[PDB]
């Protein structure tokens, strides 16, 4: 059974490097042609490079211009993948692929790098408070948070229902920005108590707002 | 490098259907064309080889046809599991590229969103920042037109949209649009409104509150 | 290193068939192309067809499509060409190319060729001619003389000059097909006080027909 | 079908700059192409050079590179070694095949020029009996190994019943090669005159019998 198992992944300032890992298993890398693959969030697919078994070359997207280090060592059954003086654009998830034939037969989970200068930071919570048909919409602004993730919930869980939590946007600040929203009855603004909660892991955030006209 | 075009970027399908999607190389490739398929979150699976080859354990429905230039992906008979996003990848030439990827989504009546709109909390306002909030609930298709109006003038560079995916009980999408100012530049007009055009309404939908009362 | 070993030559009558193998080895199989290319005469080159060897797909050129079936079988590495309904025209060397689709699209490696004669000839001796020279006198302190090893087949012959004693000044030819049998030449070089005073003999050997030919040069 | 152009052979001098080129029937060469470049060396062995327009194959020598200059591909050898003699052929893909051009013998000169060494052979008496005849021109000792042979007979050009050999090279890296005019034996003896042709490096060397 086959397996690539990548790691490395996590944040980084511009400028500086990522030396991302994949390990083998159920195959031998030194048989094989490896490449790397990655998708900045919301985009397509990009190729970096590979390296050839057959004498060990390497090849890159000139794009990179020199930037990209792919490399392997047989005795661990790991392939490399490092890159230096990274920038935004190099921010995204990186897949490490085994070749045959040219195509991609099996693929590592994914490591995600992030390449930002900004400081971890919990959201602050505002109520998106209704208007006051037979239908209401309310909800929270969970805005400028870094980094991701943020969850989301409403009434501690006991409200699904009509509930659309937003992907998240990057703000030209380095910050994350959210909304989460739920519509309602318009009859129950005031009999029924909703409440969205916040948790953002990485600043210890737990916010809990209640929103209301 | 070698531009690699799909067409469409999105289609709308239903169960059942004959799908085609066309991959267009800005020069001849030799057949070196690999096709992917790619679910949220999860890294690609081959479909494809060699522009013609089914690759081992895909389902029959799926083949591809092809050579020079032109290059289709056909899905004979659209499963609910084949609702996704497809990619060619060309190896004609290092660099290899991929297209920017067809998303194939659910096709269902058209459906007018529900438009609601939201001032800025008090809360937020005492921090010094303005966030408007405009939301589209529950529509279809996915082409929506959000512009921003403060005192009957057209916003431009201050607002950024976010989308869900199709929901999986009515396939409707939902998108927020936020129109992010300074305490100082929100309280130099009155009149917030955001105009939505979309094909579910006669003529553009507009929600507005003057500022303050 | 990679090596593609290709199957020994091959002599037959039109209407035959003939099916070439080709030993890929020294790296994975399943990701090269694997061409088959026709060289006539010994040059000009022809492309056939190509077959990838993951699944055998393959493409033919046109003007074979109906002569050449490429086949490939993956347990032992190794690529076939079959050619039917032989005619004199399928005579030539075929020669077995891997062809990268990675990077450097590249025919790297080549197998070293597989002979095939296709002729309705049958095994026939060579009369061998002496070639005398008679412009005049001695132009120099050498003369040279030669044997016409005309007609035979198939090939090849051997050629010696005084059962192999003149072993320098010598000159043995390729063959050329005239009407669909081999002729060739010899020739020997030696000083003019040498001939016709001292005896110069042509041997000539024809294995496949296990005939022997020994020509005595003299004066016209 | 498309024809592909090589220039028939090319002389160089070690540590020169040599320029082989391919040109399309169809237009100008393109990346779509592919142009390829394989190097015929003796006793049959073919070794890629360049492939993909391009690229150097791996293990190739950092001296030789392949381009597109005007409207035909080109295989460009800086600092030709001795190495490098041989033929080189050229190959363009058409969309679904690929076609062959005629090959270029490069020499790269390891000795000085040598003229041909020309003999014309009369029928012996014993082969006229047949009612045949053939002339034996042997030409031996050239360099480079290019060459073209002409047959005349009586003052006047042949033009049937002629075929040379193709030049092969002897144990003193000159080349060597045969032609062959072939008559009937009436043909021979209504003629007086015959000659054999040999011109290498643009100049004619010929030999005659009667």
């Amino acid at each position: 059974e086959v397996q690539l198992v990548e790691s490395g992944g996590g944040l980084v300032q511009p400028g500086g490097s990522l030396r991302l890992s994949c390990a083998a298993s159920g195959f031998n890398i030194k048989e094989y042609y490896m490449h790397w693959v990655r998708q900045a969030p919301g985009k397509g697919l990009e190729w970096v490079g590979l390296i050839d078994p057959e004498q060990g070359n390497t090849i890159y997207d000139p794009k990179f211009q020199d930037r990209a280090t792919i490399s392997a060592d047989n005795s661990k059954n790991t392939a490399y993948l490092q890159m230096n003086s990274l920038r935004a654009e190099d921010t995204a998830v990186y897949y490490c692929a085994r070749d045959t034939a040219a195509y991609f037969d099996y693929w590592g989970q994914g490591t995600l790098v992030t390449v930002s200068s900004a400081s971890t930071k919990g959201p602050s919570v505002f109520p998106l408070a209704p208007s006051s048909g037979g239908t209401a919409a309310l909800g929270c602004l969970v805005k400028d948070y870094f980094p991701e993730p943020v969850t989301v919930s409403w009434n501690s869980g006991a409200l699904t229902s009509g509930v659309h939590t937003f992907p998240a946007v990057l703000q030209s600040s380095g910050l994350y920005s959210l909304s989460s929203v739920v519509t309602v009855p318009s009859s129950s603004l005031g009999t029924q108590t909703y409440i969205c909660n916040v948790n953002h892991k990485p600043s210890n955030t737990k916010v809990d707002k209640k929103v209301e006209p | 490098d070698i531009q690699m075009t799909q067409s469409p970027s999105s289609l709308s399908a239903s169960v059942g259907d004959r799908v085609t999607i066309t991959c267009r190389a800005s020069r001849d490739i030799k057949s070196y064309l690999n096709w992917y398929q790619q679910k949220p979150g999860k890294a690609p699976k081959v479909l494809i080889y060699y522009a013609t080859s089914l690759a081992e354990g895909v389902p029959s429905r799926f083949s591809g046809s092809g050579s020079g230039t032109d290059y289709t992906l056909t899905i004979s008979s659209l499963q609910p599991e084949d609702f996704a996003t497809y990619y060619c990848l060309q190896h004609g030439e290092s660099p290899w590229t991929f297209g920017q990827g067809t998303k194939v989504e659910i096709k269902r009546t058209v459906a007018a969103p529900s438009v609601f709109i939201f001032p800025p909390s008090d809360e937020q306002l005492k921090s010094g920042t303005a966030s408007v909030v405009c939301l589209l609930n529950n529509f279809y298709p996915r082409e929506a037109k959000v512009q921003w109006k403060v005192d009957n003038a057209l916003q431009s560079g201050n607002s950024q949209e976010s989308v869900t995916e199709q929901d999986s009980k009515d396939s409707t999408y939902s998108l927020s649009s936020t129109l992010t100012l300074s305490k100082a530049d929100y309280e130099k007009h009155k009149v917030y409104a955001c105009e939505v055009t979309h094909q579910g309404l006669s003529s553009p939908v507009t929600k507005s509150f003057n500022r303050g009362e | 290193e990679v090596q593609l070993q290709q199957s020994g030559p091959e002599l037959v009558k039109p209407g035959a068939s003939v099916k070439i193998s080709c030993k890929a080895s020294g790296y994975s199989f399943t990701g090269h192309l694997l061409n088959w290319v026709k060289q006539s005469h010994g040059k000009n080159l022809e492309w056939i067809g190509l077959v990838h060897p993951h699944n055998g797909a393959i493409t033919y050129n046109q003007k074979f499509k109906d002569k050449a079936t490429l086949t490939v079988d993956r347990s032992s590495t190794t690529a076939y060409i079959e050619l039917v309904r032989l005619t004199s025209n399928d005579s030539a060397v075929y020669y077995c190319a891997r062809e990268d689709f990675r990077y450097h699209y590249s025919m790297d490696y080549w197998g070293q060729g597989t002979s095939v004669t296709v002729s309705s000839a049958k095994t026939t001796p060579p009369s061998v001619y002496p070639l005398a020279p008679v412009c005049g006198d001695t132009t120099g302190s050498s003369v040279t003389l030669g044997c016409l090893v005309k007609g035979y087949f198939p090939e090849p012959v051997t050629l010696t000059w005084n059962s192999g004693s003149l072993s320098s000044g010598v000159h043995t030819f390729p063959a050329v097909l005239q009407s669909d049998l081999y002729t060739l030449s010899s020739s020997v070089t030696v000083t003019s006080s040498t001939w016709p005073s001292q005896s110069v003999t042509c041997n000539v050997a024809h294995p496949a027909s296990s005939t022997k030919v020994d020509k005595k040069i003299v004066p016209k | 079908q498309a024809v592909v152009t090589q220039e028939s052979a090319l002389t160089s001098s070690p540590g020169e700059t040599v320029t082989l080129t391919c040109r399309s029937s169809t237009g100008a060469v393109t990346t779509s192409n592919y142009a390829n470049w394989v190097q015929e060396k003796p006793d049959h062995l073919f070794t890629g050079v360049i492939g993909g327009t391009n690229n150097r194959a791996p293990g190739v020598p950092a001296r030789f590179s392949g381009s597109l200059i005007g409207d035909k591909a080109a295989l460009t050898i800086t600092g030709a070694q001795t190495e490098d003699e041989a033929i080189y052929f050229c190959a363009l893909w058409y969309s679904n095949h690929w076609v062959f051009g005629g090959g270029t013998k490069l020499t790269v000169l390891g000795q000085p020029k040598s003229s041909p060494s020309v003999n014309l052979f009369p029928p012996s008496s014993e082969e006229l009996k047949t009612k045949k005849a053939t002339l034996v021109c042997t030409i031996t000792e050239f360099y480079p190994g290019a060459v073209r042979v002409d047959w005349k007979a009586d003052g006047t050009p042949v033009t049937q019943g002629d075929e040379t050999t193709q030049p092969s090279k002897q144990s003193n890296n000159k080349y060597m090669a045969s032609s062959y005019l072939t008559l009937t034996a009436e043909a021979w003896e209504s003629h007086s005159s015959y000659s054999c042709h040999v011109t290498h490096e643009g100049q004619s060397v010929e030999k005659s019998l009667s």
